[PDB]
């Protein structure tokens, strides 16, 4: 059916980089934005990133702006994140998730209608 | 030295030291976007914003104070026709935005997000956004009764649409029945529409067409689709709203600077109380008269000094009019429309009537009013001396 | 960058009671909010979006109102599947701000 | 020498804003007396009714079985009780019954060969049994057959006869089939100079009274000389008779005041209103003899002379004249109008409607700007003729 | 300098009174003919606009002719098949402005049908006929094939093009017409688009026939193209007429035509232009006087003291120059008298009349109070 | 009462002659007329309601027409089944005022 | 499709009397009811009608106080009472039914079935 | 078969008469104007006569206005021409031509749809 | 009366070339003009009546068009039977008036 698929995570130290992969199958790719949400452990889910089809509006939120970059691919459906500046604040469980609107140019105005099972990313020594 | 020639009741030309106009016959061709929220529809009609276009899609989810369209507006996706373009215009235009939100709709046993080679998004083959082409599912198509109630505090705008394809053998090919139809209801309204079959000149290749209708559904109330075949969907619903708002044809830039009176030609002064450059207008405007120039004796006749109370009582009076005639301004948003492009018959035959009397009637007030005031402003500058 | 205020923090009710959960928000969003239910393990699952249309699958005793200015998601009979975190998220400015968590348990 | 008054009143001229007098008057009206009472017109109290349901012949609406009216009076809690129905085009309906002002009633007799006459419906309940409306008829297939009809009737009266039918929109094609026997059904009225061709559409709608169906509205006025032909084939709901049409004085007013006993001439939906002022402020909806709306609180004009704080009676008499002939040419005379356009709708339609509202907002602005005039020009050549007397 | 015989007008703060002249600026007489001079007139004795556009027997001769000014009288009549137009008003509108009928043949394709039907009620001369600019379709052979045709705009002007669809009194007659059980209609150009399925009826009689025909009108721009793609039921055209913006009009008047120079017309006659206002008729064409609802209205040893008087002649005569003689010209406008009760539209128009009409009296009142004010005011600061 | 008046009180005439019945009324009645036929030892059968209206079962000889303030019954061709008493009714107020009868005798 | 009438007689002068009227055939709810009497040899006189609610009832002006109509709509019947009967009353009665389907008011109406009257008689 | 027959033609001495007929079979004759147009040998067309169907208009060229008449009969479906004087210059081919207009009041606005293989006039000593 | 001029006496194209005959009027005819075409030896026959409307059976490759006040017959693939006299006619005053044809042969 519908799923979306994460691949990567794992212990890194701080300050290296990683490279976690989201993989969609059972629905055109091409139409709806991807977002990146993030969940710590028993705290709370603080969203993270935003990309639309056509990747030509694309948000970070504050505390991960600089760092962070998120890419498209709807040949291969695939979105992408990369992390290269880390600290003791992003150990937590990623959502990659798809949104509601059809076709939309602007972010927002939209909502989630589907969530992966996220994969876990551990900063520490 | 120099005089102005004015008009009265009893002469016709008087030869006065000053003398104002109250016709504005200039405009700066900028349509000044500080004070309202002027929003360019380049290559983009009202309709097609509405609906999803391909080229369309940075105007979704948009508010606007007035819509501009330009001349090089066209269409690049299915051709589609309005029974009622006009009325379906001017309300989505007198709404005020476009706020479209999601529905999930129960459809069964269907194909949903059919495309076509008209529209091109990007690299592949689309539709509109805002609208839902249900087409048949291995080769059914189940009846549709769906329900929708209005839960909500405000009126809500649905666009549906019915298709008209070219032969009988597309009609079988895209929806398993010869011939379909839809009802579409509510507590107070039904809409029964029954599609056409025929071939049609073919645009972007396609000799098929989209009609479209609209609905609205009052708090409490509940719409009910029930389709045999040939419907188009809808995806969601809009919102409708009372305020200000209208729609303009005007080819001029849009600059950075500020005035309240907007005119197809540009922004315009409203400091005078008539105008001469265009019968449509937006805000706080000046009447529309058909004179060029119509001038007011600011000033006592002209024939080839310690008095000062004298002279500061005339200059109040003529101060006191000047204040009650010029900047005083009436502010009307949404008219009737004064161009059209094709001939129809009835009610344009109507609406020319009404703005030819209305121009008539006021190009009269304003040619009196100049004559009365100069009247009695040389009257009372002869009284005081 | 919105304040999203949810309550209460903790709920219980008995099977078959009628369950309300409330959430606020800083500014103003036009009827933009949606809610989120998610169980212990497992992915968020979201109730409703526009704070009055039901996603397809959602049983009917869920209900989303705009109270006022206060946005209401109603349990009409609660029953032990609806054990789980509600959060209540905007969707006007790009930002995501999801509230916090009203944990409902049964008794 | 003038005279002066300890109290004063300020009006407008076109040479001054802001003169004081010694005595000015209101030229327009700003409160009505909110009961609307008819000694010399004949009004009608719609309670609990609208007029295409008393037309129809509602249960409610009964009472109003061949009354005659000057003008009709529509409350905002009218509702219908009966089978639901639309009408394609209801405002004209709407005005042309208004305009008849009579709800005459003729029978004729219909042949209708072999059908069902007299249908009624549990959605409408007369007394205690299950009716319809009395002005129609429902026909309804016997015996599992519907012949087809095709029934004449000539105009050989002097004056034009207005026929009220209908078309019976079902469900579902089972309901279809249980009540005219046939898939589909067609209906084609016509006359000499007119014809109009129905068929039904069949689908769900909302359930009002637990009807799923509807019925559509249809008319046709037959002039003398001329045949009206029905000739259906399923899905009619007949005419029991006909209408009279006639021209003259009548309309239909939406408000809610109570009616009372006084002889006022002219109604506005606040109220009775006196018509002795020239202008007023109240509301755009009038009928019979009503001052001109105008968008102003205050239109005072100077019935007086100006005030700077024996007697000669010929100069006092020639002042006094001509200002009295002034008051006389102003006050008093108004002109009559009945049946103008709607000025409030509860819906929104588009083109026709902006037009309405187009035309009602210059008619406004208009006299408005004639009202400022007229009152700076008066009360300017009266401070005139009164100094001139000096 | 005083008269034994006066004259009373009315003034802003006088009602009744006495001087001298006092000329007119309402006229309240014609000469009772049409008089056709400056303007092209032509007379549709017995013939409608659109029985001479379709072409009906009576009507023969106003084919391909011009106009400024369409008359139609009350004894016009139809002798031809019965038809319907479904909306007639903004048929005749167009056609009454367009000022021209103007016909130019187009060979259609039409495969495999019997073309130029006739009916026993169009006599032309002593056989029966039809209409002259409608081509009847029928089966041959018991046989109506679809039609597919179309036609291109490489013109430089629109093309108006008259088509219309038959309906049949019962399905006998319809199959013995055109074989298929029912048609359909489909009449398209790139903007837009019309489908017309016809209705099986009986209707009355008129002249021995229970069907009818109802009217449709296309336009085509000089970049289209017209597609008719019909399989039954269809009164095909036979060419395009020409549609021109211009200054003409229609107008209903039973009065006769006569050798005389006037330009302004009224349905009682052709009055004089020299009077600002009238009291004839609301129905004008060309350069005519206002029209207000009132019956008059009225504007002003020894030696001689020769300046004086003519300054005050030299300025009455100018504002009598002002006001006489200036008019304004309205071709085309909207309709101003119903013959039947249809509800919306005609209460907007009677309205809008009512409300131009009240406007204009007023106006009369004010100016001419206004003036006689003020002439009497210079003329006594003359003195 | 509004009093009913029938102008011949009685007539003769041949088979397949005309026969015209006139009734006038004192006051205005909106074309409220009805006709009654009553043969002897019979009850009265309606002829014509609204003086115009036929109704079902009448031969079509029988005509009702309103002329001059006038009501008028007229029988084309007189068969002898209509030998019998005709009455005139009003039916705008109600004090009920059927007028006189005209016999009618075949030679 | 009927009306038929029953309660005729001989009755002495100044006493009472009873007549019914029962109909079959047609929906008895929905039309008005009126009595009518004629004279042995001199015409037809209106006495009373009731309408469908028996909320209108009129009496001509001879016979007011007198006389009593009545119906019931379950048992589909019409009745009269006659109290203070005179000379004046011997006549033949019938009991004849409106035309308009369902009329509030008894007027604007004709009379579209007759009974067979009965025949009432007051002497000594 | 549409067609159009000419006979009469022949050689004629100068002030003498001649007529020519022409028949027409294959459609229907009273809904079409009718004209004469003759040419040179070896040179251009010039138009002669014309007549409608109800013989009403009846238009001629200034060169034969006087010596030459038009006439139709509908029931036998025939076209006349009669040449009362000739002269010199009028030996030429004769054609019978039809008009395209159906059931035309007018001469003028219409077009020649059909020809008639005409016959040769010869007016010589 | 109308004289009418056609501008080339006598051309010559090869096979598969475009020609172009241009014809002029005296006075304004709205657009009535019509175009035929003459064999040797036979009648002429009909190409294109009012300037743009072609004739049934007449082949697609002639073209007719109005050049602001000239009126042009256009063939765009010459064949050898195209070879023939082409004439130029009014309709709009008569007498109809026929213009000196252009002879086109055939390289
Ligand atoms: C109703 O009234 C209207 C007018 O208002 C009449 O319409 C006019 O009819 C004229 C004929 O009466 C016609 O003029 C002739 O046109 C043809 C051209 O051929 C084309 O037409 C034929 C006929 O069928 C079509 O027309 C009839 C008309 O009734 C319709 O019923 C039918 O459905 C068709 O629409 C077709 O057979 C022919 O098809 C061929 O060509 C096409 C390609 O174009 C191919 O696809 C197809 O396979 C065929 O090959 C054409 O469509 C000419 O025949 C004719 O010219 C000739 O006329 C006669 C013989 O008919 C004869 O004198 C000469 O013929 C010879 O001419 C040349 C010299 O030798 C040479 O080509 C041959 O040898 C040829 O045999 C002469 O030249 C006419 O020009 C008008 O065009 C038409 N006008 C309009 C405006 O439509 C109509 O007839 C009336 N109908 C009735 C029922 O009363
Ligand atoms: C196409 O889709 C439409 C819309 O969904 C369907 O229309 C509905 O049809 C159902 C019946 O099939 C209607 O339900 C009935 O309504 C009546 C009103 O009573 C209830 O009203 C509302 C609910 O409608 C509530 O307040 C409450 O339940 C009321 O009792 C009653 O006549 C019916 O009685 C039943 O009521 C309850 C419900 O189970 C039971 O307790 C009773 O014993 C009894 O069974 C029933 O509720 C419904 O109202 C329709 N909706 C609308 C909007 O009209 C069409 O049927 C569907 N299909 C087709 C072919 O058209
Ligand atoms: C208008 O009214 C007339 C009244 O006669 C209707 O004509 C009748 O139509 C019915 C239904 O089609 C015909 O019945 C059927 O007809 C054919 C044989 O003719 C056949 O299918 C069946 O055996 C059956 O009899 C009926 O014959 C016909 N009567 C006549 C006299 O023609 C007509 O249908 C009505 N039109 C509309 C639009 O309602």
């Amino acid at each position: 059916e519908v799923q979306l698929v994460e691949s990567g995570g794992g212990l890194v130290q701080p300050g290296r980089s990683l490279r976690l992969s989201c993989a969609a199958s059972g629905f055109t790719f091409h139409n709806y934005a991807m977002h990146w949400v993030r969940q710590a452990p028993g705290k709370g889910l603080d969203w993270v990133t935003g990309i639309t089809w056509n990747s030509v509006n694309v948000d970070y939120a504050d505390s991960v702006k600089g760092r962070f970059t998120i890419s498209r691919d709807n040949a291969k459906n695939s979105l992408y994140l990369q992390m290269n500046s880390l600290r003791a604040e992003d150990t937590a469980l990623y959502y990659c998730v798809k949104g509601q609107v059809w076709s939309g140019y602007y972010l927002t105005h939209d909502a989630f209608d589907l969530w992966g099972q996220g994969t876990t990313v551990t900063v520490s020594g | 030295p120099n005089g102005t020639i004015v008009k009265t009741i009893t002469n016709d030309r008087i030869e006065v030291t000053n003398a104002t106009e109250l016709v504005q016959n200039s405009s700066i061709g900028e349509i000044c976007g500080s004070p309202h929220q002027i929003l360019d529809g380049g290559n983009c009609t009202l309709i097609d914003a509405l609906l999803g276009d391909p080229q369309c899609d940075g105007f979704q989810n948009k508010e606007w104070d007035l819509f501009v369209e330009r001349s090089r507006a066209n269409s690049n996706c299915y051709p589609y026709d309005v029974p009622d373009y006009a009325s379906l215009r001017s309300l989505v235009a007198s709404s005020g935005t476009l706020e479209f939100k999601n529905e999930s709709f129960n459809w069964t046993g269907v194909k949903q997000n059919g495309t076509s080679s008209a529209c091109i998004r990007g690299s592949s083959s689309s539709f509109f956004s805002r609208l839902n082409w249900l087409t048949s599912l291995n080769n059914i198509y189940p009846a549709q009764n769906v329900t929708m109630p209005n839960k909500e505090q405000f009126d809500k705008l649905y666009i549906w649409g019915v298709h008209h394809p070219d032969t009988d053998k597309n009609q079988i090919s895209l929806f398993a029945q010869s011939s379909g139809r839809i009802t579409v209801s509510t507590k107070r309204s039904q809409q029964a529409v029954i599609p056409n079959i025929g071939s049609r000149p073919r645009i972007r290749d396609i000799p098929s067409r989209i009609s479209i209708y609209w609905t609205i559904v009052k708090p409490g109330d509940i719409l009910l689709i029930n389709s045999t075949g040939n419907l188009i969907a809808p995806r969601g619903y809009f919102k409708i709203r009372s305020g200000k708002s209208s729609i303009m044809r005007s080819d001029a830039p849009i600059g950075k600077c500020k005035s309240e009176c907007i005119t197809p030609n540009g922004s315009i002064p409203n400091d005078k109380p008539f105008q001469n450059v265009n019968r449509i207008t937006y805000g706080a405007c000046p009447r529309y008269v058909k004179q060029s120039t119509l001038k007011l004796a600011t000033g006592m006749r002209n024939v080839p000094a310690a008095d000062l109370k004298s002279t500061q009582a005339a200059i109040d009076q003529i101060n006191g009019i000047l204040n009650r005639l010029i900047g005083k301004t009436n502010e009307k948003f949404h008219q009737i429309e004064k161009e059209f492009s094709e001939v129809e018959g009835r009610v344009q035959d109507l609406e020319k009537y009404v703005e030819d009397t209305k121009i008539d009637l006021w190009s009269y007030n304003a040619e009196l009013l100049v004559a009365l005031i100069n009247q009695h402003t040389i009257d009372l500058t002869d009284s005081e001396m | 960058d919105i304040v999203m205020t949810q309550s209460p923090p903790s709920l219980s009710a008995t099977v078959g009671d009628r369950v309300t959960i409330t959430c606020r928000a800083s500014q103003s969003i036009s009827n933009y909010l949606n809610w989120y239910q998610q169980k212990p393990g497992k992915a968020p699952k979201l109730l409703i979006s526009g704070a009055s249309s039901l996603q397809l699958g959602v049983p009917s005793r869920f209900s989303g109102s705009e109270s006022g200015t206060d946005f209401t998601l109603t349990i009409s009979s609660l029953q032990p599947e609806d054990c789980a975190t509600y959060y209540c998220q905007q969707g006007y400015i790009m930002p995501g701000t999801f509230g916090q968590g009203t944990k409902v348990d049964i008794k």
